[PDB]
């Protein structure tokens, strides 16, 4: 009914990038980009993030160049009007897995795997929702048998979601030897997605702290200035020739 | 007093006052920026980009 | 109409108005803005200069207190006459003159300017 | 406590 | 590669057994019925809400 | 009066140059 | 827009002979008492409908959900 | 005084009008900070204009490029996220400040004579702000943007004889497509300058008839010049507002919005929860509460008719709420009703919210219908409470 329609509510996890002075865990961003490339890029797309966005955030410039040179993209017409494919450079966006929305829906049973660039800002309680969605592939309750071709997921609105349980224990081999479990993989991929949706978070937080402090000092000065200018008026004595 | 001393220094001509205001703005902004940077680096140890173990091992 | 001496609610209302008006040292008639009605303006013109000047002094005192964020001392609050009006009779006379003038074919002696 | 109507000038007027 | 989330939720299962008991009561009622719409997802939601609320901080303090 | 006037004009020029540097910090021009 | 004179006598002191940031702290308890005792009624009329309606809404939602819970 | 040789630059003809109306304008000596709110609304308008110009240096009004252009502003432009967050949250703060402006006016009965023209020009200004913010919110071209545009434009069909024609003409082509996007961009760029003109007329009329004060009394006895006495007060207000607005920009920039506007517009599917921005929610709640959509549009027109009909009341002698206990309570009840009404608009049409909204809108109009009664009784007061 309405409860299943709106989905089981998502808790409030203590994300490492939460707090007025808190930064992304950049090692976790690197790990999340690894897991996204390994398992999530088959169906989902980003299409808003360039390879150059990873330089200085999770990978070094030569590493990003090699990773871009791995894939090949179609480049515009040459001197004969024909089209051709060249290895991706440091400016190309992440590759798209499907030709278009129609091909995506056809490959995924009519359901369109959403673009993941702004996924954590396109859902209410974004980061917690995404983590809970990925981790909470539970056994459906009693007498609610869902149709074939879907999977039960309490957090998803309606309970029935179209993507299968992807994050499995030992799905990927992390570069730095971190033991890959479902929860760890979910944490890393959600950290990566939250960075992707908001790459300016650290600069924004630093600016906010500095300017709130500075403007607080300005507010004290402005209050003193106003009191000083008004003190010849507020501490004045007037005689008016009237009683009642 | 220190206030009277600094007044007799930099509060007799307006040009010197405006130059002092600009210099103080620059210096104070730099000082606050350094302090906030130190605070941020202290609070987020380990999470920086420069100190991840596999920064140059993909090659 | 059962306002005075027979309505508990009206007695409470009068008590509150007395409290507030004496607190700022005003009178009820002083709340009548000349710019509001243009009949208060004529009444104030017709009133004696001593009464008008006392009204202006009370208004200035009230505005001063409102600026300073304080009230009259308890002594002057005690020596207050919030409802010793001075304007109602002249205002009623002016309104009655206006009533007859409009009743039998007359131009208004003054009109509000279009702002 | 408040003065009578005659113990002023504006009040008398 | 034992799942920290599964282990932690199993550990905190006996913390708020009351929603679980309510859910089991509905399970018994539904088994007796065996013919209606018979979902009662509300008990499911309450029980898993409690478990999720429990496993909030422990998961990340256990994760790398 | 002229010495005082030119002194004040030079002081205002120094203030203007300081404001200009503050607005556009140019170590590229400062170094040489 | 004329100005009406009042025939007063006003004494005022220069701003540099007065304490400028002490009147805010002189009488905090008395000022808090005055605020509360003067605006408790208005606070009730503001926050009353809101809290009452909120309690009613959560109560009715609880009843409805529990009733529809099979 | 014969002005043979010039004394002061401020009294020279180049700065004479500015001198009068900015430095030398006499002001009541007892003004509180809500007059600062009026000045603050002016500053918010200027901020919106500047950030909007610099944003429009990067926004493409095409349906295939608007969303990605905004993401361009956020990711590629040097300090572009600051510009966009400033524009959006500045729209929000503009509406917050204007609401506080309006409610101070209601509390102190500043709409009364002789400021009827000031209040009416304010109502026109509020209409212009509503239209500008709506057409601007259509610009980013998300799910909420497209669907809110669809709904709010399609409720214009409630006009009896020419509703459908107006809807189709405003849509430009049977839907809310590219033609509507270009149309809305041009109108959103144009309207703020008419808003500036309306604000200038607002201020001119007020300056004609002085300014009210917390007492509501005549205030030509104790008046002081605007500068520096109220410039410093307004400055304190501005700095506090800057701290508030900086809290919103840098730490919680997406709280005042909905997450559905980050999904590209897809006219095929429909998001489950279509609501306007938070500052249109009271109006949306009134309109949704009264069914029979023709009745809803008539009810919105009635809201604006009541707002325009406040100044032209009969007796209303005592002005301020400090000496009107009954009206003070009525005003606080109205404010609570407005907040509740705004909260109702974000809720679904399922019960009990229909009943709550149908009561709240009725109470709103009830406030607007019981002020003259209080005025008449108050006009009756003085000849009953006499102490002799
Ligand atoms: C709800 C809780 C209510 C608690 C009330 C407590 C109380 O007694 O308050 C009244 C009491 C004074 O009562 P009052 O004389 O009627 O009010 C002052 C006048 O308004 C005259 O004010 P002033 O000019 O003398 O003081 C200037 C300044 C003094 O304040 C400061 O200097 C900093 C205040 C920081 C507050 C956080 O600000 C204030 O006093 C408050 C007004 C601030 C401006 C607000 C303008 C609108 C902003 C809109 C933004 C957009 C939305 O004020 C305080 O207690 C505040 C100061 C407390 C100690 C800190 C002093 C720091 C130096
Ligand atoms: C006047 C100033 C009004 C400021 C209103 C700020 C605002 O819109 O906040 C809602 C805004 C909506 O975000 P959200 O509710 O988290 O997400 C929406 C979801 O659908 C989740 O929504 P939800 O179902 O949880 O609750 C929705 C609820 C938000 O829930 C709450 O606010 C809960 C309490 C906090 O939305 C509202 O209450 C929106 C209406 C409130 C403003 C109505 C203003 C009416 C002014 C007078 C109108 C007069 C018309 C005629 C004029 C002539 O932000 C918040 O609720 C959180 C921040 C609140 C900050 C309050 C203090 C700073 C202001
Ligand atoms: C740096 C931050 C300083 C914060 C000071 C807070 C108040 C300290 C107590 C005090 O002396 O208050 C009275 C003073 C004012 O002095 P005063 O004249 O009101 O009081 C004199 C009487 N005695 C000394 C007994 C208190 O308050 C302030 O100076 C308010 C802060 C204004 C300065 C802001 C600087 C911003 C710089 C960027
Ligand atoms: C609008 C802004 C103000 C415009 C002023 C000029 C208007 C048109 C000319 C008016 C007539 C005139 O000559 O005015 C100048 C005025 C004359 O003085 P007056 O008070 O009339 O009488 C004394 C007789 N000599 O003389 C004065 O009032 C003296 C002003 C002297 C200012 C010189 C210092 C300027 C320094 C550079 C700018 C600030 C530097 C810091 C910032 C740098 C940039 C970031
Ligand atoms: C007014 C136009 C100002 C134009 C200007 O100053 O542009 C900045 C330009 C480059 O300076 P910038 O890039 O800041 O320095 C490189 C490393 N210090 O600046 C320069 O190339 C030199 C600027 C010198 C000062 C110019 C003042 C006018
Ligand atoms: C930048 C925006 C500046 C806006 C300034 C205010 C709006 C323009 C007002 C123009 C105007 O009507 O000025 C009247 C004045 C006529 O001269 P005067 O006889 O002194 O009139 C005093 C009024 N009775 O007109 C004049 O004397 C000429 C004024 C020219 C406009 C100067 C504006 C400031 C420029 C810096
Ligand atoms: C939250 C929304 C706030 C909206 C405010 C709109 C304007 C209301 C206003 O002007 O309130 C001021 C009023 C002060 O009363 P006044 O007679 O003006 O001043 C006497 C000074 N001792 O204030 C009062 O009389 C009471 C103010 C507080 C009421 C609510 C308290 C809980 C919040
Ligand atoms: C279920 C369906 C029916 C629902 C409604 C039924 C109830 C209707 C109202 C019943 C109560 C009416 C009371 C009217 C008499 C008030 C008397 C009064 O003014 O008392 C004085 C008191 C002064 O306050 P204060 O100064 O703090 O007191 C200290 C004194 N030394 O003053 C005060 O305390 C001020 C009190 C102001 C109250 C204003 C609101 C109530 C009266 C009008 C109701 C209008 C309802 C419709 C409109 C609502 C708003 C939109
Ligand atoms: C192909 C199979 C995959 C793979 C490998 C992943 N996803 Fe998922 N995903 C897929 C589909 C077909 C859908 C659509 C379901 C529907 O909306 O009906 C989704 C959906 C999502 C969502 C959206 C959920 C919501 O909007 O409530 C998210 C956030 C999501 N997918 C994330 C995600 C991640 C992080 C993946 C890597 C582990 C991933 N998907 C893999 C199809 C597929
Ligand atoms: C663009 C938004 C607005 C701006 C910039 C604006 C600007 C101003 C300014 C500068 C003043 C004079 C200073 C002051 O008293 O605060 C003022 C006063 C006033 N405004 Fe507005 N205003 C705006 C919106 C409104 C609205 C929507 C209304 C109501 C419909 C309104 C009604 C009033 C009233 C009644 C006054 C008289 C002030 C008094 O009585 O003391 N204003 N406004
Ligand atoms: C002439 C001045 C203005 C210009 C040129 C302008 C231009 C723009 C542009 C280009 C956008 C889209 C950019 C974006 O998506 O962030 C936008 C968005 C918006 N504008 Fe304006 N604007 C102006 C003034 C205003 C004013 C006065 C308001 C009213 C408060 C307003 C309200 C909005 C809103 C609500 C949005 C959508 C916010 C969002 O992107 O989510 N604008 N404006």
């Amino acid at each position: 009914a309405d409860e299943a329609e709106h989905g089981l509510a998502c808790p409030s996890y203590p994300w490492p990038h939460k707090g007025i002075l808190s930064s992304y865990d950049h090692a976790s961003i690197r790990r999340g980009h690894q897991v996204y490339t390994e398992v999530c890029a088959s169906c989902h797309s980003m299409s808003l993030i360039s390879y150059r966005d990873l330089v200085g955030v999770a990978y070094t410039e030569e590493e990003v160049k090699a990773m871009a040179a791995e894939i090949e993209v179609v480049d515009g017409p040459n001197d004969e009007g024909e089209m051709f494919t060249r290895p991706g450079k440091l400016s190309d966006r992440f590759p798209q897995p499907y030709a278009n929305e129609a091909a995506a829906r056809f490959a995924n049973g009519g359901a369109y795997p959403p673009d993941l660039s702004l996924i954590t800002k396109a859902r209410h309680n974004g980061q917690n929702y995404v983590f809970s969605l990925l981790t909470g592939y539970r056994d459906p309750p009693a007498g609610v048998s869902i149709r074939e071709g879907l999977h039960y997921n309490p957090y998803f609105p309606g309970g029935a979601i179209a993507m299968p349980k992807m994050l499995n224990d030992g799905a990927v081999e992390y570069e730095d030897g971190t033991p890959a479990t479902e929860a760890q993989m979910g944490k890393d991929v959600v950290s990566f997605l939250s960075w992707a949706a908001e790459p300016e978070m650290e600069e924004r937080k630093l600016m906010g702290f500095k300017w709130i402090f500075v403007l607080s000092l300005a507010l004290l000065q402005a209050a003193y200035y106003r009191r000083l200018r008004w003190s010849v008026l507020k501490s004045r004595k007037l005689v008016l020739d009237v009683v009642n | 007093g220190i206030f009277e001393s600094l007044y007799k220094v930099v509060m007799r001509r307006n040009s010197v006052y405006v130059t002092f205001v600009i210099a103080g703005a620059f210096l104070g902004e730099r000082a606050v920026d350094y302090g906030i940077h130190k605070l941020w680096e202290a609070n987020n140890v380990g999470k920086r980009y420069e100190d991840i173990p596999v920064l140059g091992q993909k090659l | 109409f059962l306002d005075p001496k027979k309505n508990w609610l009206a007695a409470q209302h009068m008590k509150s108005l007395v409290k507030r008006l004496s607190k700022y040292g005003l009178r009820y008639d002083d709340l009548y803005d000349p710019y509001y009605d243009l009949d208060v303006k004529e009444a104030l013109n017709r009133l004696p200069k001593e009464v008008v000047d006392a009204r202006h002094a009370r208004l200035k005192r009230a505005i001063d207190l409102s600026m300073k964020h304080e009230y009259l001392p308890e002594d002057l609050q005690a020596m207050q006459t919030p409802f010793r009006g001075y304007l109602q009779d002249m205002l009623a006379l002016v309104k009655r003159e206006r009533a007859e003038r409009e009743a039998l074919g007359g131009l208004p002696l003054y009109q509000r300017s279009i702002p | 406590a408040p003065p009578p109507p005659t113990a002023m000038i504006y009040d008398r007027a | 590669p034992v799942d920290q989330k599964r282990y932690l939720e199993e550990s905190c299962k006996p913390k708020c057994v009351k929603p679980l008991l309510e859910y089991q009561a509905c399970i018994k009622r539904i088994h007796g019925d065996d013919s209606g719409q018979k979902h009662c997802t509300g008990q499911y939601f309450d029980y898993w809400f409690c478990v999720d609320k429990c496993v909030a901080p422990k998961l990340f303090t256990k994760l790398k | 009066i002229q010495p005082a006037d030119v002194k004040a004009a030079a002081m205002w020029g120094v203030a203007a140059a300081t404001g200009g540097l503050y607005l556009v910090q140019v170590s590229i021009l400062v170094l040489p | 827009k004329q100005i009406v004179p009042v025939k007063s006598v006003i004494y005022a002191l220069s701003p540099f002979q007065q304490k400028v940031m002490t009147g805010l702290w002189k009488d905090l308890p008395t000022k808090i008492h005055h605020k509360v005792s003067e605006n408790w009624i208005s606070a009730t009329l503001l926050l009353g409908p809101l809290v009452g309606t909120y309690a009613y809404v959560q109560n009715y939602l609880e009843k409805e959900k529990l009733h529809h819970r099979y | 005084t014969i002005r043979n040789q010039r004394f002061s630059l401020l009294k020279e003809p180049i700065s004479s009008t500015l001198n009068q109306h900015l430095i030398d304008y006499p002001t009541p000596s007892n003004l509180s900070y809500w007059w600062g709110f009026g000045s603050l609304a002016g500053i918010c308008l200027v901020i919106q204009i500047v950030t909007g110009v610099f944003l429009a240096m990067h926004y493409t009004p095409h349906v295939d490029l608007a969303f990605n252009s905004v993401e361009h502003v956020m990711r590629d432009v040097e300090g572009g996220w600051l510009l966009r967050y400033m524009h959006a949250n500045g729209a929000s703060m503009f509406f917050i400040v204007v609401y506080l402006h309006i409610f101070r006016g209601l509390y102190y009965a500043s709409y009364s004579s002789p400021r009827e023209f000031v209040w009416c020009l304010g109502v026109v200004i509020f209409l212009l702000m509503i239209v500008t913010a709506f057409t601007g919110y259509v610009l980013p071209w998300g799910q909420m943007s497209f669907w809110g545009a669809t709904v709010i434009t399609s409720l214009a069909s409630a006009i009896p004889v020419v509703g459908d024609t107006i809807v189709t003409w405003l849509w430009g082509g049977f839907s809310v497509d590219n033609a509507t996007l270009n149309r809305f961009f041009s109108l959103h760029y144009l309207l703020p300058f008419l808003l500036v003109g309306a604000s200038l007329l607002h201020l001119a009329a007020l300056h004609q008839y002085g300014s009210n004060n917390p007492l509501g009394v005549h205030s030509e006895m104790d008046q002081i010049s605007f500068y520096p006495y109220f410039y410093v007060k307004d400055l304190v207000g501005w700095v506090a507002f800057a701290i508030f607005f900086s809290i919103w920009i840098f730490y919680a920039p997406n709280v005042l919005g909905h997450p559905d506007n980050y999904i590209p517009a897809n006219p095929m599917s429909t998001p489950p929860h279509i609501v306007p921005e938070w500052y249109f929610l009271p109006i949306y709640a009134i309109l949704r509460s009264i069914p029979d959509k023709s009745g809803g549009v008539a009810a919105i027109a009635l809201v604006f008719i009541c707002l325009l009909a406040l100044p032209f009341f009969k007796s209303m002698y005592v002005r301020s709420s400090s000496f009107r206990p009954i009206y003070q309570g009525i005003f606080w009840l109205l404010l609570a009703d407005c907040l509740l009404l705004g909260w109702i608009g974000c809720q679904p049409v399922e019960a009990p919210f229909v009943t709550i909204g149908q009561i709240s809108s009725f109470v709103f109009f009830l406030f607007f219908a019981i002020t003259p009664i209080l005025g008449r009784v108050g006009r009756g007061i003085p000849n009953s409470y006499t102490t002799d």
